[PDB]
């Protein structure tokens, strides 16, 4: 309703960008990285991180890209890190109306076009 | 400095006189125990990969001598020793055994020896076999310990004739794993070893010795299993352990006080952790008692004190070991090798892993059908740990069909059957997913091979040298044909540098320091670095020496900083 | 968006000696709205990272968050009149007394340590079972 | 007043010893433990060698008459306190039968393992009767430590005795003070294993190590042979005394100056 | 002026990875006509310092210094097309040959005068007057 | 290295020759750490 806490699915120069305008607003900011992205500093720029792609839940040690690419672990950040928001940036999901239907079968409000736009 | 008088009698004046049956009917007979140093074999083959140098071995043979002539044995030859003198310390393993043989005339000298290929790294034929026994017998070995693997009495067979045929001791080792107390590991259960006896003893076998070469055996089992081996056979039974647990001298003293008729143990400086335990703190604890073993306590300290000098020398060579482990009973590596594997998975960037490890070294084993663990087999045991390590699997992922799993040669070699067979044979799937359609055979693998024609193979080492090779120089060529033949060359390149003292061997000199050299008995070499020049173009350094007097000047390149 | 930079003397690696005027770097925040360029201004400053030399990024901050300055009613005399912009007691306060700890091992080393045996490198912490 | 902190602080069993065994000593701080309503240990050091004639100063009848008078002094346990390792294994069975005859306190058997056989000791106490005895995590024992309690576990396991404690936990917790304890290679002694020695000087556990390192800086990490000697003959000339915390560090300065 | 970045992935220290973008920072460049903001995109891009790894800096360049770009006549097949290779030129690296230089020197000395008479220790660098 | 382009250069150390035989000369190139490797050919180094 009132937007207080933006996670950002995605990394580098996108989510910096999100970041920014996220803090100029005063809305508070959620990171996801892979493991390969360990260093990078998006994970940084923001005021909360978690890692994408590995740990027990998994059922697979994840992909770089895949990792970045997935729906569920996306949620389950949003979900674990109390996100009203997802702004999922460019490429990568933004354009997949699964997603987007998953943020609200998660009541996360996406930043973006209503599923059946997407479609 | 001892001593004054000539040197007293001693149990090699005994065997002489008696021989070897009569010999260990006498050890069977006498009441005090009776007490094997192996502080020059299996002490610095434990805590310094084997380094120790003739040298420091062979310049305090003289004093056991004279202040200990009660000892039953120096255990001072075979296991590593042979090939490691010749690989690493440019020196040979005749010259140091001639030289124990001369500094201690009156004990025993003993060897460890795998039956199946006495000191080397392979199978070989019968003849060569018998060739190296006789040979080691010819240069002062009067007490052989021979051992299998996988305890396979059948591949011990070879080496315990050719042993009694030389007429000296044959002591036949029954390699301890598991736990006799245990009745959830039944494979091993007392009956493994008393009827292991009765085989060797029919084999004809002069002492039994029970070689717990993991330090696995417990006191309340030795009292056990002591009490029954002497049931079981009229020999004398020898008692060599670990002290891996930290609680192997409580273990010793369980089988003193069971009737055991000698016992192994190192000096103080190089006892404990992966060695054997303390020689001076068990003579202690039995000092005065029933079966006392009568070695002067202040002679021990003093030839401890010695020993702990000459371990100074060796810092290169210290393990990272702290001290007491009881995981060593779910693991049961050997002392020998805890460390010489502790850095093989050094070497692969394992050492933070080095527990996980462990479980899969157990986990191994007990995929095999559950086997003897001791030089080669636990290297085996081990090359498949680090392995499922690594490539992160486990055994059901091991022995699954489907799973590709490309097996290290080792474990291939001996599913093959390469070292022998266990009661047991080998695990049928496991064998056939290692073995790739390479064929594996259940025979001694000793009777599958060809005779040597000895004469054919010495004129191809001769020919090589080009000048005569001694007949333990032929032996040494029979069981290591590369590492004697780049020792040869090494030898005419450098000279006798085992005569020099160790600081000198692995360091040289520094400047303005002095050395005596012994070339041989009695004749004394004086040498002093004067200087060392700055390198040359062309990259040449020469140091300037005197010798005995007058100077001398050479030229070596410098390899340490890139100069051919 | 909305930020522009003109540096001075600052990059990595720079040398800043002390002979003239202290800058690194100038930095101008546009937006349509007033208040806005405000806190686009202070998301550019706390984000920097300037490591090697100290700097005056919170004194900065101090100034463009303060309530006079957001609502237009301070004077040449604002700062030189406003003591909290200038806090000032030696700050301590339990993290900083365990930074200044830290600093001071890093650099001087610890007594019972620094002339004996090292620990092997990346050791492996001590994990609770 | 510290017994009372200490009390308060959480500790429930107080091992209360003197270095020279003086009872009259210890009066003080065990009528303040009962007071406080802990345990009190009384420990008696052990020295010499009950089982040798030849050093009658310390024989059997001295343990236990010290037991009978720490119990009058109102000891709720007696341990024997073994600083420098010196009980041996034959001398622990005679020992324990005849302090658990003399006094009905339980015996509380701590030793160190500076011999490399205090666990032969350990064992030879536990099967006659003692009731407690101390160990060290295997990382963390063993040389001038306490013997290595994994491997005691593993030997009593399956035993009328058996301490039912877990092998694969105290492997883990051992494990774990092992990563622990490479993160004080700074502390580590150049001590390597057994040293039998130890029967000859008596030096304690603390002490050894300490004394060896102290007699290389003062140069003389090359004589001491005549050090041990010297502190053996030291502590004869204060007329055969426990060595232990401070009145050992006076004979290893004695020691030390005599050489 | 009129300069935009869009970064925040670089910086000295940091290490590309192959697995992701290879992007390291967007540059937007306004002014106030086209021309001119082709000219301050010029200035900006060859004002880049970035060593240690291979960019597309010259390749940028020679997009925007072309005619065909200044004129607007690009077709979507321009690049696949226009190269005229551009496509190359090299690079001096002067300062690291001269390192080179006298690392040499200073480690070997010089053919002519390594084994000669040597100038009197430290004397005077001429003045010219 | 030309009119108006002024290095600035500090030789700041020289190390020891390695093997292979390499020396690295640790210089300061406008203020800016530089690692050069030379053969040591004075002294017999490829
Ligand atoms: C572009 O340079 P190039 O063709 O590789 O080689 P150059 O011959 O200009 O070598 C120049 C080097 O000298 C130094 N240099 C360049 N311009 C300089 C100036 N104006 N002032 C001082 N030093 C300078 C730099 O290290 C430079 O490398 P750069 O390419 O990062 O500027
Ligand atoms: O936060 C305030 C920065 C502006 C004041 C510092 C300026 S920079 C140039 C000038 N020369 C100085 O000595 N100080 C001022
Ligand atoms: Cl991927
Ligand atoms: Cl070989
Ligand atoms: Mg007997
Ligand atoms: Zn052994
Ligand atoms: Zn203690």
């Amino acid at each position: 309703g009132p937007i207080s806490k933006i996670l950002v699915a995605n990394r580098s120069e996108i989510a910096i960008r999100v970041f920014r305008a996220a803090n100029e607003l005063g809305i508070k900011t959620v990171a996801i990285w892979a493991e390969e992205d360990k260093l990078a500093l998006h994970r940084f720029k923001a005021d909360e991180s978690y890692q994408v792609g590995r740990g027990p839940h998994l059922a697979r040690d994840l992909g770089p890209i895949e990792s970045y690419l997935s729906i569920d672990e996306v949620i389950r950040v949003a979900k674990l890190s109390g996100a009203d928001a997802i702004h999922p940036g460019y490429g990568l999901l933004s354009e997949s109306p699964e997603f987007v239907d998953a943020c609200n079968k998660a009541g996360i409000i996406f930043i973006g076009p209503k599923a059946d736009t997407m479609r | 400095y001892a001593n004054g008088n000539g040197v007293k009698d001693g149990t090699k004046q005994l065997l002489d006189t008696l021989g070897p049956k009569k010999f260990g009917e006498w050890m069977r007979n006498e009441k005090r125990v009776l007490l094997t140093d192996t502080t020059m074999r299996d002490g610095h083959q434990s805590l310094l990969a084997t380094r120790m140098r003739t040298y420091d071995i062979a310049r305090i043979a003289g004093t056991y001598s004279h202040a200990l002539p009660n000892l039953l044995s120096l255990e001072c030859w075979g296991g590593a020793t042979f090939d490691v003198s010749m690989r690493f310390l440019t020196e040979d393993p005749w010259e140091r055994l001639a030289l124990i043989r001369e500094g201690a005339p009156n004990l025993l000298l003993q060897m460890l020896l795998r039956g199946a290929n006495g000191v080397g790294y392979t199978n070989y034929p019968d003849n060569v076999v018998k060739y190296f026994v006789r040979q080691a017998a010819k240069g002062g070995i009067d007490l052989f310990r021979v051992f299998d693997c996988l305890n396979w009495v059948e591949n011990m067979r070879v080496s315990m004739d050719a042993i009694a045929e030389e007429n000296k001791l044959c002591e036949a080792a029954i390699c301890y794993t598991g736990d006799i107390l245990n009745s959830a590991r039944p494979k091993y259960d007392l009956k493994y070893y008393t009827n292991l006896a009765v085989e060797l003893e029919k084999a004809g076998a002069h002492i039994i010795a029970v070689k717990d070469m993991a330090g696995l055996l417990k006191p309340a089992a030795a009292k056990v299993l002591f009490k029954a081996l002497r049931e079981a056979t009229g020999l004398p039974i020898h008692f060599h352990t670990h002290d891996t647990s930290g609680i192997a001298a409580a273990t010793v003293l369980a089988a003193v006080e069971a009737g055991v008729d000698a016992v192994d143990a190192a000096m103080d400086a190089l006892s404990g952790n992966t060695s054997q335990p303390c020689l001076g703190s068990i003579v202690e604890a039995l000092s005065g008692s029933e079966r006392d073993p009568g070695l002067d306590p202040a002679w021990i300290r003093r030839i401890s004190f010695y020993w702990e000098a000459v371990r100074n020398q060796y810092a290169a060579f210290e393990s990272d070991l702290k001290g007491p482990a009881s995981e060593v009973y779910l693991h049961e590596m050997p002392g020998g090798q805890f460390t010489n594997l502790k850095e093989q998975a050094r070497s692969l960037g394992l050492e933070t892993r080095w527990h996980q490890v462990a479980q899969a070294y157990a986990d191994a084993n007990q995929m095999f059908g559950d086997i003897v663990k001791v030089a080669p087999s636990s290297k085996v045991v081990g090359d498949m740990a680090l392995m499922m390590v690594s490539q992160d699997l486990t055994v059901a992922d091991v022995v699954s069909p489907d799973r590709e799993v490309s097996f290290p040669e080792s474990v291939v070699s001996m599913l093959k059957g390469d070292l022998g067979q266990p009661p047991s044979g080998w695990p049928e799937a496991l064998q056939k997913k290692a073995l790739k359609g390479e064929k594996p055979y259940t025979v001694r693998p000793g009777s599958l091979l060809k005779e040597a024609d000895l004469d054919a193979e010495r004129k191809v080492i001769e020919k090589k040298l080009e000048r005569e090779v001694s007949d333990f120089e032929f032996a040494s060529y029979l069981m290591y044909p590369k590492v004697f033949t780049d020792f040869a060359l090494a030898s005419d390149t450098y000279g006798p540098v085992s005569v020099l003292p160790t600081p000198a061997y692995f360091y040289g000199l520094a400047d303005g320091e002095e050395l005596f050299a012994d070339i041989e008995k009695g004749k004394t070499l004086v040498i002093v670095n004067q200087a060392v020049s700055a390198t040359d173009s062309q990259g040449m350094v020469t140091v300037f020496f005197e010798l005995n007097g007058q100077p001398r000047r050479i030229k070596v390149p410098d390899r340490a900083h890139g100069a051919t | 968006f909305g930020i522009r930079l003109d540096g001075g003397t600052s990059y990595s690696g720079a040398i800043i000696t002390r002979y003239y005027d202290p800058l690194l770097v100038k930095v101008t925040a546009w937006a349509p709205n007033p208040l806005e360029a405000i806190s686009r201004m202070d998301r550019a400053l706390r984000e920097f990272r300037i490591r090697g030399v100290a700097t005056n990024l919170t004194f900065l901050e101090a100034i463009i968050g303060h309530p006079k300055f957001r609502d237009n009613s301070y004077t040449t005399r604002f700062i030189d009149t406003t003591p909290e912009l200038f806090q000032q007691v030696k700050r301590q306060d339990r993290a900083t007394k365990l930074l200044t700890y830290l600093a001071d091992v890093t650099v001087n080393g610890h007594p019972e340590a620094k002339d004996r045996p090292k620990p092997l490198e990346n050791a492996a912490r001590p994990v609770v079972p």
